[PDB]
RNA sequence: GAGUCCCAUAACCUUUGUACCCCAGAGUGAGAAA
RNA sequence: GCGAUGAUCUUGACCCAUGGGUGGGUACAAAUGGCAGUCUGACAAGU
RNA sequence: GGAAACUCAAAGAGUGCUAUCGGAGUGCGCGAGAGCAUUUCCG
């Protein structure tokens, strides 16, 4: 009889994560991009100005279907997140749900940095333990647990 | 298509055994043919080192069927003499090896020389 | 077999009950079934190894629970801790 | 402890193929194709059967093959059973080949592939022993100048150690492996991209592999027996992918 | 071995297989064998070598031959009452495991029964279970021939029969050696084993 | 494998046209089974002709991107290339005619100084072609008269014009008026149907090479399927991910419409929307 | 476009003519793909139509070298001389969907009026023949596929390796291991002799105790009657007197004769016996002059096959390290520091032997020479 | 009535012979000599 | 006229003047050595 | 209570099995027919 409980993911201390070296590889989201259209902060230069650091973004499929569901009130997001800087992944799963994408995608690697901004999935990031979310705020981003934000 | 095929020319030959020189000075090397298997079969080894002069040459020709198998860069080196006054002893060693350290002040010059190697096989 | 021999219905409870043979040992808890379809085997060393994991003729008994038997340090954790037990139980 | 001469018992395990080898101190165990020979200087346990005839098993070293520390570790299930057909790029010498081959058994094959010589001739020189396996001395990266001797196999296993893996197994696999097929794999972090560090270049790589069309389900990281490997398991799926 | 001899080395298969060897069907099977075959290559002196290695091992199993007819000949003539009733490759196992004839004439019918399977019976007594009945006797031509416990049945009454076999011919000085109470033996084993399959215990 | 094989920043605005050519030099021989060639016109005055290397074959074994650049006066809105000898039209202040020896355009075709938003050739009796202007109109020409031949003037401008690839003198015509028409040549008094399913601007249309459906995609986010004989919808895709179809386009399968919406996808569709494309067995076809 | 396909097999050239097409643009999708994994549908694609077998093994290999470097060869170009048509060129010129982009320019070479092709439809139409395997034959042919491609996969690694076929080391390992054996049979079997033969003659395990020279004049004397012929005892064999005298003084005697008769079979045949290992010690002592001559005369022939014995194999012998060369028994303070002398240095004559291509006699000779200057040292 | 079916055709232990040996051990690894 | 092609070395304990014995291991071989003792005993089948 | 499946019935899964006027001539098509069609030898 197959149990399966995961190991805790071995480039992980007790919560610090070293495995968050300073390139970093975000997960960019829909609500989040709006956010950052109706605060107009940037996508790569107001991660700079937040993290000190290079940031990678990326968007799934999955957000990308729920980007162009969203329909016409929002295709200035989606001309911002077809940008060439950013990259793509490619997701392969059932139900094009943003939330269990993300959750899912980050808990089984434990180096993506989540930049979200809907209660919900905040508040199931900020529960699994050791990886940074950052979200909108003001005129800027932040940050919730990056040990090395500064 | 000799049998010591992957043979350093003069300035990464140079390197390699300027990084020998750190390494005892560092303790971190091991001198000899079979303390080299030795080290090799047991694992720690980052990269090992082999001359090619020595008047048998087999003696340490049988180091590529363990280093290439256990996935670990070789390189010959065209002087035993000068790879002994490298390793700084007195006897000239033939066959030299680099062992693995995370607290190792020349990790750097290590892999810089073991990228170096790896291109040149 | 059905009879079950007697030896290894010996050692298959040694080897259940393997968690207190050595106390420095400490085996993860494991509810250990026995198999229905198992044997018994004999490590045959390595001709290339001498010295240290060989073990001499006249000490390679026919079962584990007479090569438990068969040295010292054993006996004399089983002796001071099973009295030790009575002790405590009266 | 585990000297030479003690009583072990040999229970079965999930994994069809493999045995647990229950002494005082516990081994992983497979059952030796062509008795009286070990190949890489393993122990070996020896039972009798009953006209008297006695059959041998070999341990398996974790610290000196790829897949028994993920088998130790514990995967959900590999594809390595009894009857499949194996591909193995990247086959060192014998020493995982010969596990792999006893494991999979005398119906099956392993098609062992390598691309460097002197572990090619051993590869042959132990190949003549044991008739399942098929030795190739041919580089992984052309999987079109050995599709004259292979065909159809059933599950590929990787172990290659350039930085183009991803590509070595969607080729080979994309050329010889079956459809609902499986393909394991096992990535080295500090060999194949020494900067940044192991979860990402794991999730770098698997993301290649959901790209060439592998659906992967399964990744052990396999820490106490080999430092930031990881083992990668995966299904070929072509058609339906989600 | 003899096909060692014959071939030699796999390079002359293909002109060459006798047929009083590998009837008809293996012989193209081990022909295309030799042809696609993934071993070596061996020289003369390796090759007359274990040429040599095969004659000794065709000579050792024409020797084999030999001297279990050998046996049959001798047990023939030394104790013709029993290799009459029960068979020589039988009878030769009886004697040699208790020792001399006339200590295994000192012993009754049920040791002579159940002579081989000891360490089961031994086992079977100081447990609690039941003490087996062919033993030693079992590979004998009768108890084969019978079906069911029949061959419980007649492991007992040829056990007995031996024991009056063997006890005759281990015992007596004057005997012609023709096996007249052996066969005697036989064919009255035989009707008592024809009468008790007869029966039918299903209903009719 | 739905992937691409390369791409190119090809101008600096807007694209406006593009179209593949096979395109005979006559100092060079066609290599047109190892590399294929495609050209497009932007409204920043250029007509780029470009090769792209392509393993439909494997004969050979280097020349990947922009073979020439054909440079305009004016703007250009759109082309297509006659698809014999290596000719090609454009369409921007008036239409011109190149071919792909000249740096200069060969002809120029207008009938007075009015731009031109579309243009197609036939698909056998190439040397006709037909456009379509923003004075509502829709023109003919000719280039073995080298000439224009007839002009005919809706109450709508006219979007996209298409051939019959089976009768060679019949097209249909998209306008921004909600329905498409379908126009017989030699008699262009009479529109000999009206396809009048839509409920805004009729982007594009194309005929399947089988010679009687048509594709049509509306300027609402929609795309309907005709067939010639009737004159209303066969019926009609949508989704929820697309907005503002402007380009459809059958594929030679005659199977497979490839439609392109303005969010940037480029779709694919089966025309008949439930015979699958597997090989079946002889009970199941029948 | 893909009207005819060609197939490369381990028993030989198949070439398909491909009925109907696959459908191009949804190649991608589950309904399509899933049919070339079934067979009711596959069959409906592709029919064979031309399978010439190459027949010969060594014509294989060769066949399958020159398609691993992408080199047309004399049976793919027979064949496809005869199936591939000419396609006149007011049509087309005819299309042939191989599997790789190596091979294509050299087809387009040789054929004019051929067109290779591989996209991924060539490709995932070989994967399906090469899937279903034998079913498409239909019985063209007379042997499976894996046993054939199991000894074309085998010379095809040697030819590539080109693995020396004289450096031999499991001749030597078998060797010992059947002389050690041998030896031992020899001595049981001859105290068989010596045992049978006690009750016709029981004073003559005491006079000849050597079990080869007791078994040929076991072979001798039958019965005891000889009683005069003494100028032929020292032959098989002053004890002549001896033992003619004990053969009418001890009369410790059963008189039988069969048994006898194969005492003299079995003592004939044990003596046959004792001359094949006569000869086998010999020739492993010339082969091991042969495949490890520095070692050899380092060591000794015996105890180095002994030495190679214990190790498992010569490679595997060189690839253990200098101190682990400690084995019991062979290589007999003073008394250790010699022998861990000897240890290295069989390690270092182990290494020179094996890894050369065919090794030399003057290093062993060397090696010999400073090991007896450290013996003489004491 | 009743286990041939884990070789009593044997396994193990003990003794007796015989031949060898009486060094760390996945040996350590830089000094000995004067 | 030493040594990485390998120097050095962390002593099985008793009777006599670094040398004379019990105890060990590693292989075979023998045992009329042991474990180790040879089941039940008057009914059954057929009408 | 154990079930002989060899009495039969209703059903459920796994495995294997197939394709889509007649020869010339005669006006004929680029050594050459895959067809257009006959009073020509005709049958
Ligand atoms: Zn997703």
């Amino acid at each position: 009889l197959t149990r399966n409980i995961p190991q805790v993911s071995s480039a992980l201390f007790f919560q610090y994560n070293q495995a968050i070296k300073p390139p970093y590889q975000v997960l960019i989201d829909t609500n989040f991009i709006n956010f950052s259209i109706q605060k107009k902060v940037d996508i790569v230069r107001g991660m700079m100005d937040c993290l000190l650091a290079k940031c990678n973004p990326l968007i799934t499929d999955c957000v990308m279907a729920e980007l162009e569901k969203l329909g016409p009130k929002y295709r200035i997001a989606l001309k911002l997140a077809r940008d060439p800087r950013i990259k793509r992944l490619s997701c392969s799963h059932k139900g094009t749900y943003a939330n269990d994408c993300l959750v899912h995608r980050v808990l089984q690697h434990k180096c993506y940095i989540v930049a979200t901004n809907d209660a919900g999935l905040k508040q199931r990031i900020r529960k699994i333990p050791g990886i940074p979310l950052m979200s909108v705020g003001g005129h800027a981003y932040v940050i919730e647990k990056l040990p090395d934000v500064f | 298509n000799p049998k010591a095929f992957p043979l350093a020319d003069a300035a990464l030959t140079q390197q390699i055994l300027d990084v020998v020189q750190q390494a005892a000075n560092l303790r971190q090397l091991k001198k000899g043919a079979n303390e080299a298997t030795k080290t090799l079969n047991r694992g720690i080894s980052e990269f090992i080192i082999m001359a090619a002069d020595c008047e048998p040459i087999e003696i340490l020709l049988h180091l590529p069927l363990l280093c290439e198998d256990k996935n670990v860069p070789y390189v010959f080196v065209p002087s035993r003499v000068a790879l002994g006054r490298a390793c700084g002893v007195s006897r000239p060693v033939i066959a030299a090896s680099i062992t693995t350290n995370d607290a190792s002040a020349i990790k750097t010059q290590i892999y810089a020389v073991k990228d170096k190697i790896e291109t040149l096989l | 077999d059905d009879n079950m021999r007697r030896e290894v219905q010996r050692d298959l409870l040694l080897i259940k009950h393997r968690a207190a043979l050595d106390p420095k040992r400490h085996y993860k808890k494991q509810r250990w079934e026995v198999p229905e379809r198992f044997a018994i085997g004999t490590i045959i060393e390595d001709k290339s190894e001498f010295y240290s994991s060989r073990m001499n003729r006249k000490e390679r008994k026919s079962t584990i629970l007479e090569t438990l038997m068969g040295d010292e340090a054993s006996n004399k954790y089983f002796k001071r801790k099973y009295n030790e037990i009575q002790e405590k139980s009266t | 402890g585990a000297r030479g001469g003690a009583k072990v018992v040999i229970e079965p395990h999930r994994h069809a193929g493999v045995y647990i080898a229950r002494g005082k101190e516990d081994l992983l165990v497979t059952k030796n194709m062509a008795p009286g020979e070990s190949v890489y200087g393993e122990k070996r346990i020896s039972v009798e059967e009953p006209p008297p005839t006695k059959v041998e098993y070999r341990v398996w070293n974790p610290f000196r093959s790829k897949l028994a520390a993920g088998i130790m570790g514990g995967l959900d299930e590999l594809f390595i059973a009894p009857g499949k057909k194996v591909l193995y790029l990247g086959a060192a010498s014998g020493t995982s080949v010969s596990h792999v081959s006893d494991v999979v058994g005398p119906e099956g094959v392993v098609y062992a592939v390598e691309f460097s010589h002197r572990p090619g001739r051993e590869l042959i020189s132990m190949a003549k022993k044991r008739p399942n396996i098929i030795p190739i001395i041919e580089d992984a990266r052309h999987p079109q100048k050995y599709r004259m001797l292979i065909g159809m196999v059933d599950c590929v296993f990787a172990d290659v150690a350039q930085p183009d893996q991803a590509r070595i197994i969607a080729l080979n696999s994309h050329m010889f492996l079956k459809d609902q097929g499986g393909v394991v794999i096992s990535i080295k972090a500090n060999c194949i991209d020494s900067t940044v560090d192991a979860e990402t270049v794991f999730a770098r790589e698997v993301q290649k592999l959901r790209e060439e069309r592998i659906k992967p389900l399964e990744q052990l990281t396999l820490e106490p027996y080999e430092r930031d490997h990881c083992i990668v398991v995966g299904r070929y799926m072509r058609s339906g992918l989600k | 071995a003899r096909i060692i001899l014959t071939m030699g080395i796999r390079s002359k298969a293909s002109e060459t297989d006798l047929s009083e060897i590998l009837p008809e069907e293996i012989e193209e099977r081990v022909k295309t064998a030799a042809e696609v075959s993934m071993g070596t290559e061996i020289t003369q002196t390796d090759l007359d070598n274990i040429n040599a290695l095969a004659e000794q091992i065709v000579e050792f199993a024409a020797y084999r031959e030999q001297l279990s007819n050998y046996l049959s000949a001798r047990m023939k003539a030394i104790a013709p009452n029993l290799t009459q009733l029960v068979g020589e490759l039988v009878g030769a196992r009886l004697i040699a495991h208790s020792g001399s004839l006339i200590s295994l004439a000192k012993s009754p019918a049920s040791t002579i029964q159940i002579l081989g399977a000891e360490k089961a019976l031994f086992r079977a007594l100081k447990t609690k279970h039941d003490t087996p009945k062919y033993g030693l006797l079992y590979h004998a031509s009768l108890v084969g021939q019978a079906t069911g416990k029949n061959k419980g049945k007649i492991a007992r009454v040829l056990a007995a029969k031996a024991a009056v076999s063997l006890r005759y011919d281990a015992l007596a000085e004057d005997r012609d050696d023709s096996g007249d109470i052996g066969l005697e033996s036989r064919a009255k084993v035989e009707n008592r084993l024809s009468q008790l399959e007869g029966r039918d215990l299903r209903t009719t | 494998t739905r992937e691409e094989f390369v791409s190119f920043k090809a101008h600096y605005g807007l694209v406006t046209g593009l179209c593949v050519t096979q395109p005979r030099f006559h100092d060079k021989k066609p290599d047109l089974k190892s590399q294929n060639f495609m050209l497009s016109c932007s409204d920043d005055k250029t007509v780029k002709l470009w090769s792209i290397n392509v393993d439909d074959y494997s004969n050979k074994n280097n020349e990947e991107g922009l073979i020439r650049t054909f440079d305009g006066e004016s703007a250009f809105q759109g082309i297509d290339s006659h698809r014999e000898n290596s000719t090609f039209a454009t369409g921007g202040a008036k239409i011109h005619l190149w071919d792909v020896n000249r740096l200069k355009p060969v002809s120029d075709l207008s009938w007075g100084a009015d731009n031109i938003t579309s243009l197609k050739f036939n698909q056998n009796e190439t040397d006709i072609l037909a456009s379509t202007g923003s004075d509502n109109s829709i023109v003919l020409y000719d280039l073995r008269t080298n000439s224009p031949t007839q002009k005919i003037v809706q109450t709508m401008r006219t979007n996209a014009i298409c051939w019959n690839p089976m009768e060679a003198f019949n097209f249909v015509t998209a306008n921004e008026d909600h329905n498409a028409y379908y126009y017989d040549m030699r008699n262009l008094s009479r529109s000999l149907n009206v396809f009048k399913d839509h409920v805004s601007a009729v982007m594009d249309v194309d005929f399947s090479p089988t010679g009687d459906e048509i594709v049509t995609g509306s300027y609402d986010k929609s795309i309907r399927i005709y067939k010639t004989n009737h004159g209303h919808s066969r019926e009609i895709y949508h989704t929820k991910r697309m907005q503002h179809v402007f380009q459809v386009k059958y594929s030679m399968d005659s199977k497979y419409i490839i439609s392109g919406s303005d969010d940037g996808n480029v779709r694919l569709w089966r025309s008949k929307a439930w015979e699958r494309s597997n090989v079946k067995t002889t009970r199941e076809k029948n | 476009p893909i009207e005819y396909l060609l197939f490369e097999e381990p028993t030989g050239y198949a070439v398909f003519k491909v009925k109907l097409q696959q459908d191009d643009i949804g190649s991608r999708l589950k309904e399509v793909q899933e049919q070339i994994n079934d067979f009711g549908a596959f069959t409906k694609l592709i029919e064979l139509v031309s399978f010439a077998p190459f027949k010969g093994a060594a014509e294989a290999l060769e066949n399958a070298n020159d398609i691993s470097e992408g080199l047309v060869s004399e049976s793919l170009k027979a064949i496809l001389d005869l199936n591939l048509p000419k396609a006149s060129s007011k049509k087309k010129n005819i299309t042939l969907a191989i599997s790789d982009k190596n091979l294509g320019p050299s087809i387009k070479e040789e054929f004019p009026y051929v067109d290779c092709i591989s996209n991924e439809l060539a490709q995932d139409l070989i994967r399906g023949v090469r899937l279903h395997g034998e079913k498409l034959f239909k019985g063209l042919q007379s042997g499976d596929l894996e046993r054939a491609q199991l000894g074309l996969g085998h010379a095809y690694s040697r030819a590539k390796v080109k693995f020396s076929v004289q450096k031999n080391d499991n001749h030597i390992i078998q060797a010992i291991a059947l002389l050690d054996q041998l030896d031992k049979d020899i001595n049981t079997f001859a105290m068989r002799v010596k045992e049978w033969y006690g009750w016709h003659f029981p004073e003559l395990a005491k006079l000849v105790p050597d079990n080869y020279t007791f078994a040929k004049l076991v072979l001798f004397i039958k019965d005891k009657a000889s009683l005069n012929d003494d100028s032929l005892h020292d032959l098989a064999a002053g004890i002549a007197q001896r033992v003619i005298d004990n053969a009418r003084i001890s009369m410790g005697q059963d008189i039988s004769e069969t048994d006898m008769e194969n005492v003299c079979v079995f003592a004939q045949r044990v003596a046959s016996l004792a001359d094949y290992r006569r000869q086998l010690y010999d020739y492993l002592c010339e082969k091991m002059h042969t495949v490890a001559p520095n070692l050899s005369e380092l060591i000794g022939e015996v105890i180095g096959a002994r030495l190679i014995s214990h190790a498992g194999s010569l490679t595997n012998l060189s690839k253990q390290a200098a101190s682990t060369v400690q084995i019991l028994g062979a290589e007999k303070k003073n008394k250790g520091r010699i022998s861990r002398y000897l240890a290295n240095k069989c390690s270092m004559a182990s290494r020179i032997d094996n890894y050369s291509e065919e090794p030399s006699n003057v290093f062993g000779s060397v090696l010999k020479k400073q090991v007896e200057q450290r013996l003489e040292f004491y």
